[PDB]
RNA sequence: UAUUAUAUUUAUUCAUAUAAUUAAUAGGAUAAUAUUUGUAGUUUUUGAUACCAUGAUAAGGAUUAUAAAUUGAAAGUGUUAAUAUCAUAAUCAAAAUUUAUUAUUUAUAUUAAAUAUGUAUGUGUAGAUAAAAUAAGAAAUUA
């Protein structure tokens, strides 16, 4: 009939009920979109770097410049680990992403010792690799930091230009089951009603949401259900 | 309202002995409707004119099962004595029906030929205390 | 249904609802009737054209025609019920107890007045008021003047 | 105070409080609000155009000599807007026996064409003939250098997809870069049909092909007609054109993917009488297209739904 | 335990779609998850529902002319319905048939719009008198 | 004690309520083209109800007086906001008097448009009661 899970409870096993309509902070009910299939920065967990990221650069842009190089176009290798790299990009120089935030603090001539290449100017195009993408945005962020009027990023970079398939940190999609309680400091208390309410933080969490949603065939999709159909635990309305 | 006779009883205050405008009261009762005059036989609550027609509760308008009662408005013809027929009005406590078919009652509204308030009370639909007052005013006998 | 998570208050605020319905429905009918009504009743001949027997006939026939036409809405507005679109309290208009230009019950003005709510000006309770019109003839007087600058003012073509 | 909240406006003790405006002050406007100007959202109706020609615009160029002097035999033809039922045979018949005695090029394709697209609306099946009778020397035959006036192309092209005919893969390819570069002056509707006749025939690979060039060509998807796009993805059930088409589906809009779902689910559905010729049953493609809608849409929070389950972890 | 209003309902659309739609999670309206609409009722119901809520003229108030019970009870008083073949004897029967519900399109502003004198209002709208279609 | 008057006038036959389903959005001529013409995913909840289920505005003269000035008051009279765990009761006409709380037409001429009251002539006649010092016209027995 009715049951914990069905009926209206402020509080479950002494925490916050995350099924009732009113636990939750307003703001959740807003609308967003998916992310998890764009590319890893742009996603809503990164959303404290988003000021910073680059413009970016495709793989015509590159295949170009290789046939047709720019004097003062530089193209920036940043492939951190040695073991890992054996091939040249046409034109690059190489500054591995872990020196980075020195570099950019040497002079001239300083920089011009420790590298072997002249320091861009910083009105000069930058484009910037690596084996994924992800550590030439890091170090994105870095050059734009001090500032540098145009980086480019070349997402997908190492790996498409010469097929390999290497990553620069071994990050997965996958989040890890959430352990603990729900954290206290996702928990807003309400300023008129003094009422505490849960946020989308933690165990409640939009990634978790994307993570589990129904994969997109519906052979595979299939396959993830009992015979009968996709949700038999609950009552027919809440399915 | 003191004593529900119907659902309205929830609803409604009386509001003590209150004054409305001319001729609107909220609820039409008409204990007058039947008013014997002579004179007046043909004008006194009917059709202003003898030109026009009968209303529309006179005719079957539409695809029928049946009715229960007829209208209180509808007009008495030379057919609801002739025919035979069952002829009833929703009258309280439940219905009246006209068994006795007589050709004095043509030609006026039944309005006019059902006595709304009966000089027969009944003496189980009154409270002790209701029954005591009707004794005062000299109508029960005690 | 059935008093089954029922999401106001009052049920009964779904009448003013219904009555609405009404208004509509008389404006749908209106004409209709009223052109029937005055076809039908009319005993002088109806014109130059149409007299005689055409005319006794064409009378019965529309009179018939108007008999033939089920839930079209005949009932005067006096005898329309007025009910409150915020509590569902009634009163009788044209009485103390039904407030016309909000169309609001007694209570309703009551509540809503003195929790300001709806604007107005206090005016000395035992007069006829600021106004010129009332001060002259009182209600019927102002009644009057509002006939004759909604319609009197025009010389119609 | 209640369970009926005030409203704003006609309340005073709203409007004339310490967090609005009192009446006693002086009323005037605030600050100004340009919203139209800075920022400004083009047209586009719930309801379809009312007026729009909804058909394939064969573009009748005749020279006003001809125009006259072949008046009783173009009058059976269809003019613009205007479509009268003269028997397909007969208008053939006509063709056949006049032309030859008219001297121009330009004059003959253009008169063809108009026999084309009366056959069309008919759907009567033996006018390709007439293809390879006149105009397949010339233009599609051995690598001939001639390019065949453009409404002639659109004309029997919109034959082929009014009658289905495997002839139109021919056709079209000569329209691309290399050949006669006609491709980007074809009609958004010219698109819808031909996508809806090779759904119905079910080539992937087609559906493949003609997307491919829509795309490259600019041409309006949105307004391509969701029918149509919906029975050229219903015929897909190849692997590799699979793939293609999920990708692919990213180039329509936020609504115009919702009514791909809506559409898809009415013609296996309740509207599955609104086909000439019923859908055939793509599972796959039809779950593909509802998951593609509900990835792109708003999301929605529902938490008795997500958390149904959730049971909280002291570890 | 359990206390319905109605004892069975209806899916408003049908298998082909459903079946499939079904693997794809739906965002029912967070308050109040469960809809059961009047596309959902049943034909039996929907008649009955349909019937009452017109005020006396619609069928379903015993005394319109259209009841199919053969009895109602006012006050613990059993009334037997007259038949209509009777009710006919002294009460004339003038019909015209629906022809008389419909005036022409000429008269539509005359009538604020409508071309139905029916008891319900009838929008010409797709949604307002909607089923499920 | 000075800053000033109740002992006048007119009234009192007082009635009116009924025929159950409150749960969501959706744009069209003179717009650069969407059939989105015809937008179709039943089923896990329970209070304002006929029913216990707090709040809030009435009526009710008794001593701040005359000048350039109001004879109506907060102590609360059905409908309104946190206690729920028997029930669809709501006017769209034409309807059934028991309810303290209501100024009706009284003798020349008397029912025409929504249908509109048939009853009580009795020596202005018991007991008991009502109203007023305000554009009216009243004058002498405070705590
Ligand atoms: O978007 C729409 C809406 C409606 N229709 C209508 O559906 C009817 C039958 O639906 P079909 O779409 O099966 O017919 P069809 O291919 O032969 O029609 P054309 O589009 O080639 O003319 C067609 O005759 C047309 O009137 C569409 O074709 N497309
Ligand atoms: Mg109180
Ligand atoms: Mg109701």
């Amino acid at each position: 009939q009715a049951d914990r899970r069905t009926r209206h409870h402020m509080m479950v096993d002494g925490q916050i009920n995350p099924r009732e309509w009113f636990n939750w902070h307003p703001k959740e009910y807003q609308p967003w979109y998916f992310d998890r299939h764009k590319f890893l920065y742009e996603q809503r967990q990164y959303a404290q770097f988003h000021h910073l990221l680059c413009h970016q650069v495709y793989l015509k842009d590159m295949l170009h410049l290789m046939r047709y190089p720019e004097p003062y176009t530089h193209i920036i290798d940043c492939r951190t680990s040695t073991q890992k790299m054996h091939r040249w990009v046409p034109h690059s120089l190489w500054l591995p992403r872990d020196e980075v935030e020195y570099a950019l603090q040497l002079s001239a001539d300083e920089f011009l010792d420790m590298y072997g290449f002249r320091k861009p100017d910083k009105s000069d195009d930058v484009i910037l690799l690596s084996h994924n993408g992800i550590y030439s945005e890091q170090a994105g962020w870095e050059w734009k930091k001090q500032f540098f009027q145009h980086v480019y990023n070349y997402r997908g970079g190492t790996n498409e230009l010469f097929g390999e398939s290497y990553s620069d940190m071994n990050v997965s999609d996958v989040l890890s089951p959430w352990k603990g309680p729900f954290p206290q400091s996702g928990v807003f208390v309400d300023k008129w009603s003094k009422r505490k309410v849960l946020t989308r933080t933690g165990p409640f969490d939009r990634q978790y949401e994307m993570q589990d949603f129904a994969l997109p065939d519906l052979e595979l999709e299939k396959a993830r259900h009992p015979e009968e159909g996709p949700r038999q635990n609950m009552p027919f309305g809440l399915q | 309202l003191k004593i529900a006779k119907s659902a309205f009883g929830f609803y409604l205050a009386r509001r003590g002995q209150r004054k409305y405008p001319f001729l609107r009261r909220p609820h039409i009762k008409n204990t007058h409707s039947m008013n014997p005059s002579a004179p007046y036989f043909w004008s006194f609550m009917t059709a202003k004119s003898q030109m026009a027609f009968l209303p529309e509760e006179n005719y079957i308008t539409g695809d029928w099962t049946g009715k229960f009662f007829v209208s209180k408005r509808q007009v008495y013809t030379l057919q609801h004595a002739t025919s035979g027929a069952k002829v009833r009005v929703k009258s309280f406590p439940s219905i009246f029906e006209f068994n006795s078919p007589s050709r004095w009652n043509i030609g006026k509204e039944m309005n006019t030929l059902t006595k709304p308030r009966m000089d027969l009370i009944d003496e189980q639909m009154l409270t002790k205390k209701q029954r005591l007052d009707y004794v005062r005013a000299g109508l029960l006998p005690k | 249904m059935r008093h089954i998570g029922q999401d106001v208050p009052k049920r009964h605020t779904h009448f003013v609802l219904e009555s609405r319905l009404m208004y509509e429905k008389s404006f749908r009918d209106c004409w209709l009737h009223s052109v029937c009504r005055a076809i039908s009743q009319l005993d002088e001949p109806l014109s130059k054209t149409v007299v005689g027997t055409h005319q006794k006939m064409l009378q019965r026939k529309v009179t018939c025609f108007q008999y033939n036409q089920y839930g079209l809405f005949k009932t005067p507005y006096y005898r329309l019920a007025n009910v409150d679109r915020y509590h569902a309290v009634q009163g009788v208009a044209g009485t103390r107890e039904w407030v016309p230009y909000v169309n609001v019950s007694y209570w309703t003005m009551n509540k809503m007045v003195r929790g300001g709510n709806l604007l107005v000006h206090r005016v000395h309770y035992t007069g006829w008021g600021t106004d010129s019109h009332l001060k002259k003839g009182g209600w019927e007087h102002r009644w009057n003047k509002v006939l004759q600058r909604n319609v009197l003012q025009y010389s119609r073509i | 105070v209640g369970y009926t909240p005030v409203n704003p406006d006609t309340s005073p003790m709203v409007a004339y409080s310490q967090y609005h405006w009192h009446y006693n002050l002086p009323q005037g406007m605030e600050r100004p609000h340009s919203v139209n100007r800075t920022f400004a959202a083009p047209f586009q109706s719930n309801h379809s155009l009312v007026n729009k020609y909804r058909g394939v615009w064969i573009e009748f160029d005749m020279h006003p000599a001809f125009s006259v002097a072949l008046e009783p035999q173009l009058r059976k033809l269809p003019r613009g807007r205007t479509l009268p039922k003269t028997p397909a045979e007969e208008v053939i018949a006509d063709y056949t026996a006049l032309a030859p005695l008219v001297d121009d090029e330009k004059t003959r394709d253009l008169w063809l064409a108009k026999v084309f697209q009366h056959c069309a609306f008919q759907r009567c099946g033996g006018a390709m003939e007439l293809w390879e009778r006149y105009c397949h020397q010339r233009f599609t035959a051995e690598g001939a250098t001639a390019k065949p006036p453009l409404s002639l192309v659109k004309s029997v092209l919109f034959y082929c997809n009014k009658t289905d005919n495997s002839g139109w893969r021919a056709l079209f390819d000569r329209c691309l870069k290399d050949g006669w570069n006609y491709t980007p002056l074809f009609d958004t509707a010219q698109w819808s049909f031909m996508l809806k006749s090779i759904g119905r025939m079910g080539d992937e690979d087609g559906v493949r092909a003609v997307l491919e060039e829509m795309l490259d060509v600019q041409a309006d998807l949105d307004r391509v007609e969701a029918r149509s796009v919906v029975i050229a993805l219903n015929a897909v059930t190849n692997a590799d054109v699979y793939e293609f088409v999920k990708k692919y589906l990213f180039n329509f809009g936020e609504r115009k993917v919702k009514f791909l779902r809506t559409t898809y689910s009415d013609l296996r559905g309740h509207g599955a009488g609104k086909l000439r010729i019923p859908l055939k049953e793509n599972d796959n493609m039809y779950y593909h297209v509802c998951w593609h809608s509900s990835i792109r849409s708003p999301r929605q929070f529902s938490p008795r739904q997500l958390y149904f389950d959730y049971t909280p972890s002291t570890l | 335990s359990v206390s319905g209003v109605f004892s069975k309902g209806r899916g408003i659309g049908h298998e082909a779609t459903t079946s499939i739609l079904r693997y794809i999670p739906r965002a029912r309206v967070p308050w109040q998850p469960s809809r059961f609409g009047r596309e959902n009722l049943t034909a039996a119901d929907m008649a009955r529902l349909w019937s009452r809520g017109r005020y006396r003229d619609g069928p379903g108030n015993y005394n319109s002319g259209y009841c199919t019970e053969r009895t109602h009870v006012l006050e613990e008083n059993t009334v037997s319905i007259i038949p209509r073949r009777e009710l006919e004897k002294y009460m004339p029967d003038i019909t015209i048939g629906p022809k008389a519900l419909v005036t022409p399109v000429s008269l539509m502003n005359a009538r604020n719009g409508h071309r139905v004198t029916h008891d319900l209002l009838h929008s010409y709208d797709p949604h307002i008198g909607r089923l499920g279609k």
